[PDB]
RNA sequence: AUACCCUCGA
């Protein structure tokens, strides 16, 4: 065994070490004999023999002596598989520096001499000189010199200074680096300078100092002065047919590097005169990087084509970018495809299988039971029977298909549901039987799609198969509990039109003893399939748990919904199945099922209603016809009305009138408005298309008609695709997005114009298009996303914290987005929960908040609860099974080895393809309550409330808050907090238009600076609009009134002076311009009067935008610490808003260009959780300030309201483990024990947090702030490199890894993966621990 | 900051200039001057003289050919007279080993204008190259034996041993200098005096002394300098030649750089084998050589 | 000078205050140093290769559709045309940019 | 039995 793959620089010592032979001949293979040549690419000293156990003469052809080397023959006689592990190397005439270490964007040879990339590009490309050992002259190492300089320089010294050009000259640098006196120096150097661009880069300085002198790396091996040679069957040259032969890209290489070495060795053995050998270095030099890398300066090429050659970089980097396609894709055996087919005679747990593809999957299981049953003796006579097919052959691959489950998967496996385990069934034919059933779990129409099959082997993998991914054990999704494997289309058709109602039926009105009856009257033909009966049922209810009572009951019910009845199993009531059975029904009521009877009854519930489902869709022949699409009588008479309408306004906008702009506004809105009445008279009239007889008087029923069913049942369509097929298509789009002036009137039925089909196809190409783009950010969303949140495995039970996110329902508006069942459901307490009167514990601890415990919570007034969530649980390397709540696919808590992480990351990923004002008014009537509000009462009880944190709820009768609103600055509310306002009412009549300026204080202020026509203008609106002056602009002012600002100076009534609580200074709120002081100076304002009045996406890229933590274009400002704001100084060009907190003065404050809108008014609490100018947050602001938990609910409610705009039901568990995933690191402020600002795992500063206080001292703990990750940033900064390597930015990382001598502990899914060992979570958990304790323990 | 290599190598060479065949023509003087000078400096060497009469010999008894001994001057009967005159001035040279030396110079004089082929060039070099790599080790022998056991000082060192080497003068004086690292020279007296004894014979075998040989292994390296700055001018003024004609074959399977790389080659082969006697532009001989190069590597490469 | 402050900008003699660009050759030599960088210009090679690029019926040339569609954008009565792109076709051209 | 290019399906 191994662990703990290590990477370093490589010695030229090592080098050697590693080859086993020099490399010194180009060529590779003589044209006349065809075997390798002495010192060549493929010789047999160095790589090893042609043929396994075998010399070049064949003095020793034995297969004895398996190491002794002949004398004639030099090279060994060993295994041909020898030729794989085999390198040698090429001895330079001069040293090359590596690519990686000079062309990585931190240049780490540039960074190890202080010196500009560029300096040492002119150094290499032999440009200019440079000094190596200054001694006691004036030029310095690090000087550069040019030829004329360089020749100066030597005339006026003579010796004394050593100066060189080359990748030689950068070598004779690197070894005499000392570190340990560069390190002290910069150590020393690093705190004297205040610089923040400085100290970042002699922290960067200090960081590769310290890296190499712990990881036993030399400086000098950053220029190699010999490099290896790949082992011949890794760069192997390919035959072609007709005797031709294929180099790779690698031969090309090496033998140009070999010729130009060869080159350089005999034209300085001669002496060649000085420009040739350094343009024959610098040929080296650009020989060696394009064999490392191509394209970073050369972009070499190859003979006779335009494609660039793949050096070593692009051959690591693998296929498919940097996701390896060779260690993580891995092309199978025991595998096979075909086109898949629905199988309506299939139970659930079983699929189809074609003969031919079982026979070749299965053949070495046939041939063991062949022989072990004695019918094939030699494994020829088994080939033979197998490919004779004999019939005895087909009965024991029946046996062998038995009881072994295979496994099948669609193309684009965006879930682990995209690859579920079936129990084969023989089939006659090519194509694989899918059950109807795991169509939309697959997300696999059979409209041509293909499935591959997997044959596991192992009786592990069998039984992995058959107890995780079996078909039957995952039917409810990962990403939600709610049901996945539930009636599609046929299916939900069938049951919906079988537990129909008709007003007058055949077979109304006569009772049934039993369901039995209800049967056979309706076979008989004596009742119709939906007919008004009664019937007496024995329905088994499990109200109390161990005991299941069946009570008889004579209910009223239809012939149909008492015939699927008999299909429900023995545990749920009558009641539920007595409604229309639409398709959200049928999966609410499966979804039911399970968490009553069970999983087995269930998958047999679910297979019987596919059945009858099936079964009642072929006896009802329903279909479309031209008649199925009624075209409502009134939309020719709303049409030509719209037509009248619109040729009226068009005669108006040529009287000009009317504007083109407004005109264009108004005849859209028009048009909206008769589409919208044109499709609402479509659907009234055919949701009631229906007059019926009922024994005389004709009276009205749902409509039978076929459309309407597939829409109404929920089977397949939409209303909005009914609008086009029955109604008028709409207003449609241009390309450039805006809305066509004209709509099309005609439908699918009538059929389009050749004009309005041409705009369908604008908008049919568009969305055409926008598919393929969604389709490809959505796949490198979900892999970034995995990639970020694999490590994540629950490991702990219980962590022990008592830390969570308070969970509340959702109430963004007027309505109650999501109530707070859905959201806690499946989910774990944090904390007691009370009644609404206290000390009454009502969930005490940690338990499990299941359906039961949902129930209890809303029969009780339970509003706000605190949940624990996986941003807590601070548990180290993992989570615990309790803060991650109930598992989604199954129903009991989750299990420890439950890779959580690739869960989270599937679920957000899988739907990405189905991606892309003045006052309050009250809904419904409830008790209104106040939260977050700081204000005091006005002088008549208008409640002015100029705080920026700030929001109105109207608590419901129970207690439960209805709907919550977000009241502004200076809003005046009739407050009656305890009285009920009726529904509509306004309670608050809020107008800002403005940014108004409150006046906390009263009395005849003193507007001290207002100067008319320097400060202030007292300029009156027409028609005596306004009695008031206008703020001069600072610089539309004069010279001298540029400085000066208006101040109100608090006075009171008669004269005092008058200020704020908490500061001295009064409350003199400067009147900046555009201004409304409608108050005469010196006249008694009220308490909270107006004093200044100022005037004022979505899809795949927003949560790719909130997974990143990306920075928008202008971001929201925000308040830095709460305390007493202030006004910002527009005349250095940059408001300085300083802060003075009552707690604690702290001046510091930022200077924000006016470049953006800034709503900011001076004078009151800063609030530093709030906003200071308007626009989107960002997210790290929120993160620094608000603090964790408020950042988890921000980023989980924006991705949700992306989620639930297309209406896909996610639960917050995966969100909120991508987003633990992204806060694992936190940065360092006074460390004490570490550098001053690094990137650290917070389980690393954790743990030297707690060894410290049981330590050396008690000061030494540190003080760290958490920091925010992009997942594209946070997964390649794992301490694996290995896991980094193969996301992205391989060679970036690699260079890293190299330089500071990473270690990779095999402790990751990744890195088990692409070793080859097993998964750290699931079933390789009990290997792993196992290993563990083997290894740590001794 | 340019990172095409054909740029920076037509930037670097593109500062020398060409010049009219007249300047060929000095150019090949100047190679001419610096091989008679070597030349002359190796008629002082009396093995050199013996070997290329031994050559002679050969050539007389049909063991060595007339194109593999002799290059021309500035038939073998002229040469059968030019040695026999050399043979009798070397024998009345060594006649009188004062007026030895005006004999030796007569000899350098009369050897001057000849000419050979270049694989007898190399072996007289090789011969006073290791003449001169004996003195050199027997120097190291020596310094390091004092130095890292008498802790004899580099001054005195430096000061009174040099170009001698070979008597018992300077042990002698440095013994009477009296200090305590003489006394443990006297341990090492034997070595070096029989490291000393070897360096005798290897003089009595050249019959010349120590500053003589360094004098002339001097002027020869003078000689050989002028010639390589004779060379490195003319190739220098080649390259654009060479560039030219590598335009044939760029997309022959191979770069531009290494074209032009064997196409250098062969141009410094051509100045090798270049006279201006010919009375020839250089540019036709040096196509056929670049050419030769050229196609040469290419067809390599097939 | 000519201008105006809400319409016709002075967006050419702003750029014409730049690149401390006097003499054709000066000119010339920049853009052969931007074209052809490192390379050391001459006045001969700097000028050739200027010309080369710019008018030569050999390494530009526009067809009669590029000739017809150039006159008819910028302005032109002529539907027929050079080959190669006029001297004052570049000032038609910053006129109408 | 290696790399590009083209076309097609989900
Ligand atoms: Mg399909």
């Amino acid at each position: 065994e191994f662990d703990a793959i290590r990477i370093g620089l490589a010695s030229p010592e090592m080098i050697r070490s590693w080859s086993f032979g020099e490399v010194k001949k180009p060529e590779t293979i003589n044209y006349r004999t065809f075997k390798p040549e002495r010192d060549g690419l493929f010789c047999a000293k160095i790589f090893g023999p042609v043929k396994d156990y075998e010399c070049l003469c064949g003095k020793y052809k034995r297969l004895k002596h398996r190491g002794v080397i002949c004398e004639k023959c030099g090279v060994e006689v060993a295994l041909a598989k020898v030729r794989r592990e085999r390198m040698g190397h090429i001895e330079l005439a001069s040293p090359v520096a590596h690519i990686w270490f000079l062309k990585s964007l931190p240049s780490r040879i540039g960074l190890l001499l202080d010196m500009t990339l560029r300096d040492i590009e002119r150094v290499l490309y032999f440009e200019s000189y440079v000094v190596i050992d200054p001694g006691m002259t004036t030029l310095e190492k690090g000087q550069l010199l040019n030829d004329e300089q360089y020749f100066e320089a030597l005339e006026e010294f003579g010796d004394d200074f050593d100066a060189r050009m080359g990748a030689e000259a950068v070598h004779e640098l690197l070894n005499a680096i000392d570190l340990e006196h560069e390190i002290g120096r910069l150590r020393e150097e690093i705190p004297q300078t205040n610089s923040e661009t400085k100290i970042k880069k002699l922290s960067k300085r200090l960081k590769l100092m310290e890296a190499f002198q712990g990881s036993g790396n030399k400086p000098e091996w950053m220029v190699l002065t010999v490099l290896p040679v790949l082992p011949p069957d890794l760069r192997p040259l390919v035959p072609l047919d007709g005797g031709r032969f294929a180099t790779s890209d690698l031969n090309d290489l090496y033998r140009r590097v070999i010729n130009r070495n060869n080159r350089l060795k005999r034209l300085l053995d001669l002496a060649a005169p000085d420009i040739i050998v350094r343009n024959e270095k610098r040929m080296l030099q650009e020989a060696v990087d394009a064999l490392l890398d191509n394209g970073r300066r050369g972009r070499a090429i190859t003979g006779s084509n335009k494609r660039p050659l793949k050096s070593l970089a692009d051959m690591i980097k693998g296929k498919q970018g940097r996701f390896r396609q060779n260690l993580l894709g891995k092309r199978v055996d025991y595998s096979g495809r075909s086109v898949i087919t629905v199988g309506p005679t299939l139970r659930l747990h079983q699929c189809g299988l074609p003969k031919k593809m079982a026979l070749e999957l299965f053949k070495p299981f046939i041939f063991g039971k062949l022989e072990g049953r004695g019918m094939a003796t030699t494994i020829k006579a088994a080939k033979k029977m197998v490919e004779r097919e004999l019939p005895e052959v087909w009965d024991v691959l029946a046996e062998v298909i038995r009881e072994h489950p295979v496994l099948l998967n669609r193309a684009p496996t965006l879930h682990r549901l995209g690859i579920q385990a079936f129990e084969p069934v023989l089939i006659e034919g090519k194509a694989i039987q899918l059950h109807p059933l795991v169509c939309a779990a697959y997300n696999a129409d059979f409209d041509g799609d293909q499935m591959a099959v997997h044959v596991p082997l192992t009786l592990e993998a069998q039984l992995e198969a058959r107890a995780l991914m079996m078909s039957t054990n995952n039917i409810l999704s990962p990403a939600n509990g709610e049901p996945i494997i539930v009636p599609s289309q046929d299916v939900v058709m069938g049951l919906y039109y079988m537990t129909r109602e008709a007003i007058n039926a055949k077979g109304e009105g006569m009772a049934f003893a039993d369901l039995q009856e209800v049967d056979r009257a309706y076979r008989s033909g004596q009742a119709s399939l939906h007919a008004r009966v009664k019937v007496r049922i024995n329905e088994k209810i499990k109200g109390e748990d161990g005991q299941l009572t069946a009570n008889t009951r004579i209910v009223d019910t239809t012939v149909g919904r008492a015939l699927l009845f008999q299909v429900v199993p023995a545990g749920l009531p009558f009641d539920v199945v007595n409604q229309s059975m639409k398709k959200k029904a049928i999966s609410k009521l499966i979804n039911h099922c399970y968490r009553v009877v069970g999983l087995k009854d269930t998958v047999i519930f679910a297979d019987q209603l596919m059945y009858t489902g099936f079964a009642y869709s072929t006896i009802s022949g329903v279909s479309i016809g031209v008649n199925d699409f009624v075209i409502p009588d009134e939309k020719a008479r709303i049409i030509n009305a719209a037509t009248d309408e619109v040729k009226e306004i068009e005669s108006q906008y040529a009287s000009g009138l009317v504007t083109q702009g407004e005109k264009y506004n108004k005849v859209i809105d028009l048009w909206s408005k008769a589409n919208d009445e044109v499709s609402k008279a479509m659907m009234a009239n055919l949701s009631k298309e229906k007059v019926v007889d009922r024994e005389g008087k004709e009276v009205d029923q749902e409509s039978f008609n076929s459309m309407y069913m597939m829409a109404d049942s929920g089977a397949r369509g939409s209303a909005a695709q009914i609008r086009q097929l029955a109604g008028m298509r709409g207003l449609m789009a241009k390309p450039d997005g805006s809305i066509i002036e004209t709509p099309i009137t005609a439908n699918f039925r009538e059929g389009l114009n050749v004009l309005q089909y041409f705009i369908s196809t604008h908008g049919a190409r568009k969305g055409l298009a926008d598919t393929a783009l969604k389709t490809a950010n959505s796949g490198y969303l979900t892999r970034r996303l995995v990639d970020v949140a694999q490590d994540l495995v629950v490991t702990e039970i219980d962590c022990g914290t008592e830390h969570g996110l308070l969970m509340s329902p959702h109430i963004e508006g007027g309505d109650v987005v999501e109530p707070l069942g859905e959201r806690v459901l499946g989910r774990v307490i944090a904390r007691d929960v009370f009644k609404p009167g206290s000390d009454e514990v009502i969930v005490p601890a940690g338990t499990l908040i299941d359906e039961k415990w949902v129930d209890f919570l809303e029969v009780m007034s339970v509003d706000e609860v605190v949940v624990r969530s996986p941003i807590t649980c601070e548990t180290r390397h993992g989570i615990c099974a309790m803060c991650y709540g109930r598992d989604l696919a199954r129903g009991h808590r989750v299990n420890i080895g439950e890779a959580v992480g690739v869960i989270a990351a599937q679920s957000i990923g899988e739907p990405g393809t189905q991606l892309t004002a003045d006052n309050v008014q009250v809904k419904n009537g409830g008790t209104i309550r106040l939260h977050n509000l700081k204000h005091v009462v006005r002088a008549d009880g208008a409640l002015v409330a100029v705080s920026r944190s700030g929001e109105l709820a109207v608590a419901d009768d129970f207690g439960r808050e209805r709907e919550r609103y977000k009241l502004p600055y200076g809003a005046v509310i009739s407050v009656k907090e305890g009285d009920k306002v009726d529904p509509g009412a306004i309670v608050a009549k809020w107008d800002p238009h403005t940014h108004p300026i409150v006046t906390e204080v009263d009395g005849t202020v003193a507007f001290v600076g207002m100067e008319e026509g320097i400060t202030v203008k007292r300029q009156t609106d027409e028609l005596t609009g306004l009695t008031n002056i206008e703020v001069m602009d600072p610089k539309d002012r004069p010279a001298a009134g540029k400085d000066i600002r208006p101040a109100v100076k608090l006075i009171d009534a008669a004269g005092k002076d008058l200020l704020l609580p908490g500061t001295d200074v009064p409350a003199q709120y400067f009147l900046p311009a555009n201004a409304l002081v409608n108050l005469t100076d010196g006249a008694k304002v009220s308490i909270g009067d107006v004093v200044a009045r100022i005037p004022q996406t979505g899809g795949l890229p927003r949560v790719a935008d909130l997974f990143e933590a990306r920075r928008p274009k202008e971001p929201s400002i925000l308040a830095e610490i709460s305390g007493t704001i202030s006004f910002g100084k527009e005349t250095k060009g940059k408001r300085r808003l300083v802060i003075t907190p009552n707690d604690g003065s702290d001046p510091y404050e930022e200077l924000i260009p006016k470049w953006r809108h800034l709503n900011v008014f001076e004078g009151e609490q800063v609030n530093r959780g709030e906003v200071i100018s308007d626009g989107p947050s960002n997210p790290h602001d929120i993160l620094r300030l608000l603090g964790v938990s408020s950042l988890a609910k921000y980023i989980v409610n924006e991705i949700q309201d992306v989620y639930r705009l297309q209406g896909v039901k996610i639960n917050d568990k995966h969100i909120e483990t991508i987003l633990r995933q992204m806060l694992r690191k936190v940065e360092v402020s006074e460390s004490g024990d570490s550098s001053f600002i690094k990137g650290d795992q917070v389980e690393l500063t954790q743990v030297l947090e707690e060894n410290e206080q049981l330590g050396t001292e008690d000061k030494f703990p540190a003080k760290y702030e958490r920091v925010l990750l992009g997942i594209t940033k946070a997964s390649l900064s794992t301490e694996s490199f290995i896991s980094a390597a193969s996301f992205q930015e391989t060679t970036r990382v690699l260079t890293e890894a190299a330089v500071t001598g990473k270690r990779d502990f095999l402790r990751g899914l990744k890195e088990n993966v692409v070793v080859g060992r097993l998964i750290p979570a699931g079933t390789g958990l009990a290997y792993h621990s196992e290993r563990k304790r083997q290894r740590d323990l001794g | 900051r340019t990172t095409d290599p054909v740029r920076m190598y037509m930037r670097e060479m593109g500062t020398v200039e060409l010049l009219t065949r007249e300047g060929e023509i000095e150019i090949a003087k100047r190679i001419e001057e610096g091989i008679r000078e070597v030349m002359s400096a190796i008629a002082q060497f009396p093995g050199t003289v013996d070997s290329i009469l031994a050559d002679y010999n050969r050539i007389v008894a049909e063991g060595g050919r007339l194109s593999d001994v002799l290059s021309g001057y500035i038939d073998p009967e002229e040469a059968r007279l030019r040695f026999t005159a050399v043979s009798e001035q070397l024998d009345k040279a060594k006649k009188a080993l004062k007026q030895a030396t005006a004999e030796l110079t007569g000899l350098a004089e009369l050897f001057m204008p000849i000419k050979l082929v270049p694989k007898q060039f190399d072996a007289l070099v090789a011969r006073v190259r290791s003449a001169l790599e004996g003195v050199r080790a027997q120097e190291r022998a020596i310094m390091q034996l004092c130095v890292r056991d008498a802790r004899m000082p580099r001054a005195d060192f430096l000061r009174l041993f040099p170009n001698h080497e070979t008597d018992e003068k300077w042990v002698d004086s440095v013994l009477k200098s009296k200090p305590k690292y003489a006394e443990a020279i006297e341990r090492l007296r034997d070595d070096i005096l029989r490291n000393q004894q070897k360096l005798a014979a290897l003089e009595s075998e050249v019959e010349l002394t120590v500053a003589e040989i360094k004098e002339i292994n001097r002027a020869m390296s003078i000689g050989e300098a002028k010639a390589r700055r004779a060379k490195k001018e003319m190739v220098e003024a080649n390259l654009r030649l060479v560039i030219s004609i590598a335009k044939k074959y760029t997309n022959r399977g191979l770069q531009f750089l290494d074209l032009i790389q064997e196409g250098n080659i062969g141009l410094m082969k051509a100045v090798d084998k270049f006279e201006y006697r010919r009375g020839y532009k250089f540019s036709t001989y040096a196509t056929w050589w670049i050419r030769q190069a050229i196609t040469r590597s290419i067809a390599d490469q097939a | 000078l000519y201008t105006n402050d809400i319409d016709c900008g002075p967006f050419i003699s702003d750029t014409l205050k730049i690149d401390n660009t006097s003499n054709q050759l000066e000119a010339l030599v920049e853009i052969y140093r931007m074209m052809r960088p490192g390379e050391p210009p001459t006045k001969e090679a700097a000028e050739t290769l200027f010309g080369n690029l710019f008018f030569s019926a050999e390494r530009y040339d526009l067809s009669a559709v590029g000739r017809m569609k150039f006159n008819r954008r910028i302005g032109r009565t002529e539907i027929e045309g050079p080959g190669v792109l006029s001297k004052e076709d570049i000032i038609d051209v910053l006129k109408t940019l």
